[PDB]
RNA sequence: CGCGACCUCAGAUCAGACGUGGCGACCCGCUGAAUUUAAGCAUAUUAGUCAGCGGAGGAAAAGAAACUAACCAGGAUUCCCUCAGUAACGGCGAGUGAACAGGGAAGAGCCCAGCGCCGAAUCCCCGCCCCGCGGGGCGCGGGACAUGUGGCGUACGGAAG
RNA sequence: CGGCCCCCGGCGCGCGCCCGGGUCUUCCCGGAGUCGGGUUGCUUGGGAAUGCAGCCCAAAGCGGGUGGUAAACUCCAUCUA
């Protein structure tokens, strides 16, 4: 039975779920730019904070590496994504025998 | 085909392949003068996405500014007022150094029109920009009507009224709840509309 | 080196792009022939190289390029630095040549910066293969060797003579 | 300075208000200017109606005004695609188009679609050459009029759902008491904490 | 040793063209007090104003969301009435103080870098001819810009083959 | 109300341009010392910092920003700088 507040809040209308707009297609997978970036990483090299964060994530401590990335770039979620990216680069390059 | 590679190589500007070229260019530009005509853009992708096209009438000025905040020009650090304003050492000048470079380029050449500008260098003191200038009286710019907006006399000296990219970014205007201080037009227009004591015939 | 560069220019001289004069000549001639004689397909395939970094990067990404000629004297090096590694990872052979003006004079322009051999004639495939074999011997097969080596780091000759004089003094002291 | 029992007053007159006094002495002047502007538009521009484009049925976003209704801005591209015409072709027909307006409700979707069908039925267009595509003869003596006033359809349409005659019914009248609102309020305030205690009851074995 | 090409450049009373300065009631960018109030005075208020400096147009600015909202959702910018002397700021003292709704005038939307495709199909200049009133363009023949990237097709509301 | 002279607009003979809609398949899909973080000044009603700016650190691509009390986890709405 419908009412104002609670769990099923508001007037009951039917949904109109369709395909989203093109503006959601902003930062997606994009295999061509993935090829561009994955080439140019080993074209250029790495930043100095990245080069010592790979050492701190290799031998010293993952928590200390996350704290160093949190100090060098902006926020905690940025530190999480940068830590996962550096760990993926580490395990993909320096573990292939 | 190439400009995305140029962009992505410019993005990570701390890597070893870029910082060598950046240090060499900063030395090369520090040993130059303050305001001079670079014959071609050193950043073609950034210049083209700001509005450079390789044709007759677009002029790149390389310009050097001095870093740091401003010192209040009062003599001997004396303000002669309340203790709100004795801070002679620290005022930080609400326009950016990129806007200062645009002002200096357009005021050195008022015959040109400042379109945009972009960073090319820094060491500790001298910040280096390149400013693109449109020539409003060349025939290739007075034709091609995607460019004829800057020929019209309402765009004379955009750099000193605050119409360029760095000018708007220094004014701080945008749609949102973060910009109620300048709700429309400018912050002085907002001050005008919010302190105009409105009266009417019938009250 | 200059022998292989002379062979490369002798190959590239006959795949020259058309200038404005012979361009207008071919346009007027083919237009008059298709107006009078009404020819459907007078030209089967025009063989001509490609110039420009935006064109050459597209051709090596789509694997249309048979050979890449990369100029040396480009003053922003960032415009060119991605091309050797990109041609290496796409398997297209590239040769680094000295002098962009000599590459512009085979395209009727001041600077050319890049030349892509994509389509070859029938009587030129052997010469192109003979060039590509030496170019892959020099550049492509040694890419892991070039990528490790650092360049520069040469002191001034007065300081080198000073260090060599001190080294001879040290060897005289030790012997 | 203060006095007997009166309200504490804080007027905002410490700032130099005497310079910026905008008094509407030109208020009949602006009225005559804007009358002549609208009349000059209706004369010189077109036999298009005044307040030209058609506005949508739109509900107001609040807990306050959402019972009411409003003439919106444009016809919300999915609605215009269901009506089946091109974007700028609609803009030249006279359809107001807003590319930002989304669609959540099939009710409002079909409402704007039927409003588009009504406008396309009421449309009488005149092409340039007299070959007559999508028209006929001089219909209704060139429609007997060439100017409409205050919206084409009067886009308010305050709906009157009456539902008057009914008999009081069974135990719903003994079931819909006051306690439903308090139970829903307590359930909304204590939804997630009960889920946390259920997760802890499943966790602690 | 010399010649040539590119690139950084300098000179001229070189051919052509452009900015200076004035007014400044309205507008834009920076800067910037103190008298006054707080019955005293430092934070505060006066005020993001007066003064100073730089710019243009009959309007300028802003302007097509990195928006508002949190429900049956709206939908560029400006202006008025409301919101409201409210939320909030403040030796929480003096005082300062918006916004989203909502109703109205106006209603107009768009383009470019990237992505590739088009044999640079693009543009400036020079000279003679087709020619018009009070004046300037579609074609013809060669000197440049441009492949380190012109123009068409294209713009996040999807586009292209 | 009437006559003359002067100026601007919208009808109708030539010169120059001229392919959109729907179904299916394939492919493309984005603005960087920039956002953001720390710190310091000015400003705001904007408070665990509304905006601007100096110095330092400085990105991502199921990304980034916003969601008005700082922080972590999670879900959702909206936008695409
Ligand atoms: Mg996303
Ligand atoms: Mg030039
Ligand atoms: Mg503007
Ligand atoms: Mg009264
Ligand atoms: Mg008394
Ligand atoms: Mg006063
Ligand atoms: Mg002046
Ligand atoms: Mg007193
Ligand atoms: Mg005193
Ligand atoms: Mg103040
Ligand atoms: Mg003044
Ligand atoms: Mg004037
Ligand atoms: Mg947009
Ligand atoms: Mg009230
Ligand atoms: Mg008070
Ligand atoms: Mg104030
Ligand atoms: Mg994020
Ligand atoms: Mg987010
Ligand atoms: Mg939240
Ligand atoms: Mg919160």
């Amino acid at each position: 039975y419908p009412m104002a507040v609670g769990l099923n809040k508001g007037h009951k209308v039917t949904k109109n779920v369709s395909k989203p707009r093109h503006s959601r297609r902003r930062g997606r997978l994009t295999k061509h730019t993935k090829f561009v970036r994955d080439m140019i990483r080993e074209v250029c090299g790495f930043a100095p904070y990245e080069r010592r964060a790979m050492e701190l994530l290799k031998v010293s401590k993952d928590k200390r590496a996350l704290k160093f990335i949190k100090k060098r770039v902006g926020t905690h979620i940025r530190a999480k994504r940068k830590r996962e990216e550096l760990s993926n680069v580490l395990a993909a390059m320096r573990k292939a025998a | 085909g190439a400009y995305k590679y140029i962009q992505e190589l410019w993005r990570k500007k701390q890597s070893d392949v870029m910082r060598f070229l950046l240090r060499v260019r900063c030395w090369q530009y520090r040993q130059l003068s303050a305001l001079h005509r670079a014959p071609r853009p050193t950043r073609p992708d950034k210049a083209r996405r700001l509005g450079y096209k390789a044709k007759q009438g677009y002029v790149i000025y390389r310009i050097r500014v001095r870093r740091g905040g401003r010192k209040r020009p009062v003599p001997k650090g004396a303000t002669y007022g309340k203790p709100v304003h004795h801070g002679v050492n620290q005022l930080k000048f609400a326009r950016s150094l990129q806007s200062v470079a645009e002002e200096r380029a357009g005021r050195h050449c008022g015959a040109l029109r400042v379109l945009n500008s972009y960073w090319v260098g820094e060491d500790s003191t001298y910040k280096f920009f390149e400013v693109i200038l449109i020539d409003p009286f060349h025939k290739a710019i007075r034709r091609n009507p995607d460019t004829q907006w800057i020929t019209k006399p309402v765009h004379k000296h955009r750099e000193m009224r605050g119409l360029t990219s760095a000018g708007r970014k220094s004014r701080g205007l945008g749609k949102g709840h973060k910009f109620h201080h300048t709700i429309g037009g400018s912050r002085r227009a907002a001050w005008r509309r919010r302190n105009t004591l409105q009266l009417h015939r019938y009250r | 080196d200059r022998q292989t560069a002379t062979q490369l220019l002798k190959l590239a001289h006959k795949y020259r792009p058309e200038t404005k004069q012979e361009k207008k000549q071919r346009l007027l001639a083919r237009a008059e022939k298709k107006a009078a004689g009404k020819g459907d397909v007078p030209t089967k395939r025009p063989p001509v190289l490609r110039a420009g970094v935006n064109t050459v990067t597209t051709l090596v990404e789509n694997k249309k390029a048979q050979l890449v000629v990369i100029a040396h004297d480009v003053d922003p090096i960032e415009l060119v630095v991605f091309l050797p590694a990109l041609c290496r990872k796409m398997g297209v052979p590239y040769c680094i040549i000295k002098g962009k003006a000599r590459l512009g004079r085979l395209v009727h322009r001041k600077t050319c910066t890049t030349v892509a051999f994509t389509q070859v004639n029938s009587e030129d495939k052997g010469a192109l293969a003979k060039l590509v074999e030496a170019i892959r011997t020099n550049y492509n097969d040694r890419y892991d060797e070039i990528r490790r080596h650092w360049g520069g780091n040469v002191l001034g000759p007065k300081s080198v003579a000073r260090i060599a004089k001190l080294e001879k003094a040290k060897a005289k002291e030790l012997a | 300075a203060p006095s007997r029992n009166g309200m504490v007053l804080k007027p905002h007159f410490h700032k130099d208000w005497q310079r910026r006094v905008a008094t509407w002495f030109n208020q009949p002047a602006r009225k005559i200017r804007r009358r002549k502007a609208r009349q000059a538009k209706a004369r010189r521009i077109a036999p298009r109606p005044a307040s030209g484009p058609i506005r949508p049925i739109v509900r107001c976003p609040t807990v306050r005004y959402h019972t009411k209704v409003r003439a919106g801005r444009g016809f919300s591209l999915e609605e215009l695609r269901v009506a089946g015409i091109h974007k700028k072709v609609a803009r030249t027909i006279g359809i107001s188009v807003d590319p930002r307006r989304r669609n959540k409700s099939t009710e409002s979707l079909q409402a704007n679609v039927q409003r588009l069908k009504e406008y396309r039925s009421k449309l009488i267009l005149f092409p340039r050459k007299p070959s007559a595509p999508k028209k006929g003869d001089s219909s209704a003596e060139e429609l007997k009029l060439a100017t409409q006033l205050t919206g084409p359809v009067m886009p308010v349409r305050n709906v009157y759902k009456k539902e008057k005659a009914r008999v009081i019914t069974e135990e719903e009248k003994n079931f819909k008491a006051f306690a439903s609102l308090r139970m829903a309020r307590a359930n909304a305030r204590l939804f997630g904490i009960r889920a946390k205690r259920a997760k802890e009851a499943a966790e602690q074995d």
